[PDB]
């Protein structure tokens, strides 16, 4: 369960400054073995090469067969995420380290497929190459993530919000609507770093209102009388502070441009 | 040195949860996919379903790092 | 590395097992050597259950790395000391052993996880007389709406043998009933050569079911009829046996999976508070 795992004691920071200076921490260090010039990159261009391939990891995943199940393809992009908040893109290349995610994500969720099939998702020799570069690179990733690899995401919170809302909020008479927009908001979440800051119900929650609040049914009710928060306003207060900060994160995320990602991809491929 | 039962307790950081025998009543089964026969044959049912999405819904709602 | 390699401990079909000691804290634990795939699927599962959950009857996982498992070190295991003749299994030392066990499981279930492979050798003991369930490479996590050739045979429950794919708690519930009897009995109690032949030998110790005990029984894929036997009731089974541990039996053997009574309505159970209490650990018979 998520309030007692390892997400929560060791993969949930108390703010974005914590996630930017362990990326700095990560470069330097990078910077320091390697000396001991403008090939180098800084972190802003290792956090936009990062999200172009989170990007590529989420449309091999869309791509793949059999199909793969939601917590699958989220458990990887988590995978993505822990493993380069603490290494440098130019160390190991997130082209191999995203089919690498894939790869461990599926034998952790139990999604058995055997590995010329994983391959043949791949668009035969270069096939082979790369089932080789993951087999090095799995144990590495393992290390990386300390050994945890239980991913909560918060989809299953998002169904059980919604038999909560079908069950004791008669006042919003169809939980249907709240999906389609719900399920986008929750996909623009995940492109952002919330998931390395927030709990997966929180989440889950922040999405449900904003689709609530797009619709223009306001649930401030649902909070304080259906989820007994009226004894407590502070409880309240925090909670709606951590879904307007939610929001406001996701409201200043950058998405990568062409030029500037293929401009890193060459400096990236220089390094390599 | 006899032995008494206490419950586990196990602190969720989130909003409390009905037992697993009161769902029925309550109503939520109304709202989750039924258990099919051969799924109750082996002692699966729809309530364990509800029980566990409603649990990881109000798991650490309430909890900052 | 951190631990020096004191002894061979034992062989496995996924691993190797060795009794080392660290120098850091210079303590004893047991190291587990796995032996295009890539890393092995029951190691990595076992590290994946394992460091999410934390209980004084459940095996900790103190460390891994590239790969070898670091586990507590374990004197013997419950299947030693049921197959040994010098100890004698006082009604004090099982209800000790049943109450780890229980407890062990109810930690386990409550974070919606089936151990699926419990029997006498899984559960672990240590110098001190903790039990901790081991042996996760089979375990699994339910509640999400599984193939059926899963338990050892001997400890396989009905639904399992006819092909349930979908189940709960009771599959590892029977185990438990299954073990309390190898306790008992200080012999296996349903020792069958096959599928049908462990069936066979079920409904002849326990008697055949009929749709009142089982509403569904016949929707089950695998499912075929069998004699009808009267089976023999458990006060024989078990001459030397109190009215509540018969009772307890008999909630732990109930032919309805749903029916069947889980850990936590066990551990609430009358033969648990009744006097005498579970031995202390510290005294609990050693081989
Ligand atoms: N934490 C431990 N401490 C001490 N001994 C252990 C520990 N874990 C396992 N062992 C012992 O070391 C050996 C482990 O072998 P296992 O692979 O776990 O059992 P196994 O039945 O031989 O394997 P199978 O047939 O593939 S299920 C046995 O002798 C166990 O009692
Ligand atoms: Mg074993």
């Amino acid at each position: 369960m998520y309030h007692n795992s390892s997400q929560k004691r060791h993969w949930t920071f108390s703010s974005e400054e914590q996630l930017a200076r362990l990326r700095a921490d990560a470069n330097r260090k990078f910077r320091c073995k390697a000396v001991a010039d403008p090939v180098f990159l800084e972190p802003h261009e290792e956090m936009t090469l990062c999200k172009y391939y989170e990007k590529r990891l989420l449309e091999f995943c869309s791509v793949f067969k059999p199909a793969m199940p939601r917590s699958v393809v989220g458990t990887a992009c988590m995978y993505f995420k822990r493993f380069y908040l603490n290494n440098s893109v130019m160390e190991y290349h997130p082209r191999i380290i995203m089919l690498t995610c894939a790869f461990l994500a599926c034998k952790v969720d139990e999604f058995n497929v055997s590995s010329p099939q994983f391959v043949g998702n791949l668009r035969p020799l270069g096939q082979e190459k790369a089932l080789e570069q993951i087999l090095e690179y799995e144990l590495l990733l393992i290390q990386q993530l300390n050994f945890h690899l239980i991913v909560h995401n918060p989809y299953r919170p998002f169904e059980g919000f919604l038999i909560d809302l079908k069950t004791r909020y008669p006042i919003l008479e169809n939980p249907e609507i709240l999906r389609k927009t719900a399920d986008d908001f929750l996909n623009r979440i995940a492109l952002t770093d919330a998931y390395l800051l927030y709990t997966p119900s929180q989440i889950a929650l922040t999405a449900i209102l904003s689709s609530a609040s797009r619709a223009g049914i306001t649930m401030e009710s649902y909070l304080s009388e259906s989820l007994m928060l009226k004894e407590n306003r502070t409880c309240l207060s925090q909670l709606l502070d951590i879904m307007k900060s939610m929001r406001n994160l996701v409201k200043k995320y950058e998405p990568p441009r062409s030029e500037e990602v293929a401009v890193l991809k060459q400096k990236l491929e220089r390094c390599h | 040195a006899l032995y008494e039962y206490q419950p586990l307790q196990i602190e969720t950081y989130g909003p409390h949860v009905p037992e697993l025998e009161m769902l029925g009543r309550l109503g939520y089964l109304n709202h989750v996919r039924a258990a099919s026969p051969q799924d109750l044959a082996g002692g699966y049912t729809s309530s364990l379903a509800c029980h566990r999405a409603l649990q990881d819904a109000f798991s650490g709602l309430f909890w900052q790092p | 590395k951190r631990y020096e390699k004191l002894d061979f401990l034992g062989e496995g079909q996924f691993a190797t097992v060795y009794k080392a000691r660290d120098k850091n804290t210079n303590q004893i634990v047991a190291i587990k050597k796995i032996k295009k795939d890539g890393i092995n699927r029951t190691a990595l599962r076992e590290i994946k259950l394992l460091q999410e959950l934390s209980h004084p009857n459940i095996i900790g996982l103190l460390d891994a790395f590239g790969i070898s498992l670091v586990f507590d070190f374990m004197e013997t295991n419950l299947e030693v000391i049921i197959k040994d003749n010098s100890l004698v299994l006082t009604p004090s030392h099982i209800k000790a052993y049943m109450l780890m066990t229980l407890q062990g499981l109810e930690y386990l279930h409550q974070h919606w996880i089936l151990h699926r492979d419990l029997k006498p050798n899984n559960l672990l003991l240590d110098e001190n007389g903790v039990l901790k369930l081991a042996d996760f490479g089979l375990a699994k996590s339910f509640g999400s709406p599984y193939t059926h050739q899963v338990v050892t045979r001997w400890y396989r429950a009905p639904e399992l043998l006819f092909g349930a794919r979908m189940y709960g708690v009771g599959v590892d519930m029977w185990a438990v009933g299954c073990i309390l009897a190898e306790l008992l009995l200080r012999v296996p109690f349903l020792p069958g050569d096959s599928d049908l032949d462990q069936l066979t030998r079920i409904f002849e110790t326990l008697g055949t079911p009929t749709e009142e005990q089982w509403p569904d029984m016949c929707s089950l894929p695998d499912y075929v009829t069998f004699k009808s036997f009267p089976g023999i009731p458990l006060h024989h089974i078990f001459s030397a046996a109190g009215d509540d541990l018969l009772d307890l039996i008999q909630g732990l053997f109930l032919f309805n999976p749903c029916a069947r009574i889980t850990a936590t309505q066990a551990l609430k159970m009358k033969y648990f508070s009744n006097r005498p209490g579970p031995t202390p650990g510290c005294q609990l018979p050693r081989p």
